[PDB]
């Protein structure tokens, strides 16, 4: 009934191929051990199963100790597709798994060439319609979820076209004149941001 | 008495597995040669058993089926059971297959007490095919037949009045089996099921159940 | 494939009202497991089972749920009365070993005050900037899908009537119209990003498809408007030199 889970580092921010390590600590002695991955749909992929020793298995690298009482989750050259929240499901009960907090992993990747611009976007069918749009930005830009409760804005996005990657986010607003020059105002964007003329 | 109070954790939960969602092992040409008594290769169609282990409360008493054809009626479990990780156990519902067969299937009635008013109950639910059956055999059914109607082995949120509960078979040949609804000792399957280990075979002659239901 | 089925995947309710799930788990497998996750937060222990019988019931539940496992491999959650904060992703999972826990996609139940509240998505698609292609020579079509309750959606891009997963990219969390108002409207936007060329040739078709899980034939409907159903809303733009 009692089992005491505490997942360290609670959020993570690391760049493009580069290396990291979260650990996952334990009160009690426990037999068993397991390491999970959660996607943005919300299915838990069984990474590893180690109650003692270190497993290898292709990119992933996991050790964990009965004695000091702590499991390690390693990741070689991280990629995007490696962002999400690992979990730790521990085991003191008879077989009874408890999982722990979750560490928040999001892998940013940097663009070789940043160039950041908002551009202006209109509908397809409707002539009033239209929808503002930055994108080409650095990674490490942190975009405000705000302000005027009458425009509505979106997180970072990551994708490839190949080689190439780039970051957008979206802000519309429905209300007379929403220019894209006063839109992204409460977030601290570069000086260099490119402001094009519809 | 009877006390459902007396939770012991998943016991209510346990306890309607065992009658109302129930796998009853049925066999009737079934031969064995291996106090517990092996089936090889019982479970046709099982992905998690193929053998049954049959336990019984003396060894004595345990050679008179050991050899000979005998016909099986009772509930199976997995969770703690005394063997590799593909064998399921039962305790007694075990009865010989000579002078135990009838012309026209048996049809004993049953009467039941909600706190004091009689209520009418079918003959059609309980059936036996045999002369002299187990107490298992007529138990599992009569107990099934009672969480349709009246949740029995349901928590009092999931509609379950009944608190206190019993159930008599009539004394046609020798004294009645007496026994109480909530009175059976353990949470799980291994220790639910034990009632059965004497291996009582009573005569199905013109006899009847007699079921004490109360709400308090 | 996942290894381990649920049926159904999502699920709508009105307060105080019955609701159950199904678990479907690989043949073998011996046991099985009962988590519930909310948002943003690690799965709580519910029940397990091993083989025919019940072993554990975790404390801090609640007396309205009830799991059973009839006839066979598979096991049904029964939820009594629908309540607030009842709306979570519910997990279930199975083991052999009990070595390795084989998890399934999870059923997300949605508790709403009246079914009226459950809105279908209105999908648009905006035409790429002119100043976008003089500038970096590509376009990105940008799709928006708003007024939706809840906030179960399935967004994919389809490109000459084909899947496209390459230059896709799309909001993690969709953000709400009115964030202080319960059971309120949801906005979610993914942007697809082509060629200068590609764009520009007229042959090429753009496609923004979101698959909105609504109500079922056993959900009375009483309202004016239509009944929003399971229902694939779409919009579609052709390319233009």
């Amino acid at each position: 009934m009692g089992i005491q889970v505490e997942q360290s580092p609670p959020d993570l921010i690391l760049q493009e191929g580069a290396n990291s390590t979260l650990r996952c600590n334990f009160s009690d002695s426990v037999n068993n051990l397991q390491w999970f991955h959660q996607n943005p749909w919300g299915q838990l992929i069984n990474l590893f199963y180690i109650p003692s020793g270190t497993k290898q298995n292709g990119r992933l690298s996991a050790t964990t100790v009965a004695t000091e009482r702590y499991s390690l989750l390693y990741i070689s050259s991280s990629q995007t597709t490696d962002s999400g929240v690992y979990f730790c499901a521990v085991d003191s009960g008879t077989y009874k798994y408890i999982f722990g907090t979750g560490t928040r992993l999001k892998v940013l990747a940097n663009i070789q060439n940043p160039d950041p611009a908002v551009y202006q976007l209109r509908d397809s069918k409707s002539s009033d319609k239209s929808v503002c749009l930055f994108t080409d930005f650095d990674s490490q830009t942190n975009v405000s979820q705000s302000k005027d409760s009458d425009v509505y804005i979106t997180d970072k996005c990551v994708l490839d076209m190949r080689d190439f990657k780039s970051n957008s986010a979206v802000a519309w607003s429905n209300k007379s004149d929403f220019a894209c020059a006063n839109a992204f105002n409460n977030s601290i964007i570069p000086e260099d941001t490119f402001f094009p003329s519809p | 008495l009877r006390k459902k109070s007396e939770l012991q954790g998943t016991a209510l939960g346990n306890l309607k597995q065992i009658y109302y969602y129930n796998e009853k092992a049925k066999t009737e040409n079934k031969e064995s040669h291996d106090h517990t008594i092996l089936f090889k290769g019982f479970f046709t169609d099982h992905s998690w058993y193929n053998d049954l282990l049959v336990d019984f409360d003396s060894k004595d008493i345990v050679d008179k089926y050991k050899g000979k054809k005998v016909d099986l009626y009772g509930a199976y479990y997995g969770y703690q059971c005394a063997g590799p990780n593909k064998t399921a156990c039962m305790y007694g519902g075990v009865t010989l297959h000579d002078n135990n067969r009838l012309t026209e299937e048996k049809k004993v009635p049953i009467n039941l007490w909600l706190d004091g008013k009689q209520n009418t109950v079918p003959l059609e639910t309980v059936k036996t095919n045999k002369k002299n059956v187990t107490v298992q055999e007529l138990d599992l059914q009569a107990r099934r037949y009672l969480q349709e109607k009246y949740n029995l082995y349901n928590s009092d949120v999931f509609d379950g009045k009944v608190q206190r509960g019993l159930i008599v078979f009539h004394t046609s040949t020798e004294p009645s089996v007496n026994y109480d609804l909530f009175g059976a000792q353990g949470q799980y399957s291994n220790t639910l099921l034990r009632i059965y280990r004497d291996n009582k075979t009573i005569n199905s002659e013109n006899m009847h159940i007699d079921i004490y239901l109360y709400t308090s | 494939d996942t290894g381990v089925s649920q049926n159904p995947r999502h699920k709508i309710t009105k307060r105080g009202q019955n609701v159950t799930f199904r678990c479907d788990p690989i043949s073998e497998h011996n046991r099985l497991y009962w988590y519930r996750q909310t948002l943003g937060q690690g799965p709580e222990f519910l029940t397990y089972f091993q083989n025919e019988a019940q072993l554990e019931k975790s404390r801090l539940l609640s007396d309205r749920f009830s799991a059973e496992r009839p006839k066979g491999s598979f096991s049904t959650l029964e939820i009594q009365r629908t309540e607030q904060g009842d709306s979570a992703m519910y997990l279930c999972a199975s083991s052999l070993g009990g070595y390795e826990q084989y998890f399934g996609p999870g059923t997300r139940l949605t508790v709403t005050e009246d079914l009226k509240n459950v809105f279908p998505p209105e999908v648009a698609v905006f035409v790429p900037s002119e100043a976008e292609i003089s500038h970096t020579q590509k376009a990105t079509l940008v799709c928006l899908a708003t007024g939706f309750y809840p906030d179960h959606v399935e967004l994919s891009w389809w490109v000459n009537g084909k899947e496209v997963h390459s230059g896709v990219c799309t909001d993690p969390q969709p953000l709400k119209e009115q964030p202080a108002l319960n059971d309120s409207r949801y906005a979610l936007s993914s942007r697809l990003r082509v060629s200068a060329t590609f764009w520009q040739d007229p042959r090429n078709h753009f496609r923004c498809q979101v698959q909105f899980y609504g109500l079922s034939e056993n959900d009375e409907w009483t309202q004016d408007r239509a009944k929003p159903v399971t229902q694939i809303v779409s919009a579609e733009a052709w390319g233009r030199a």
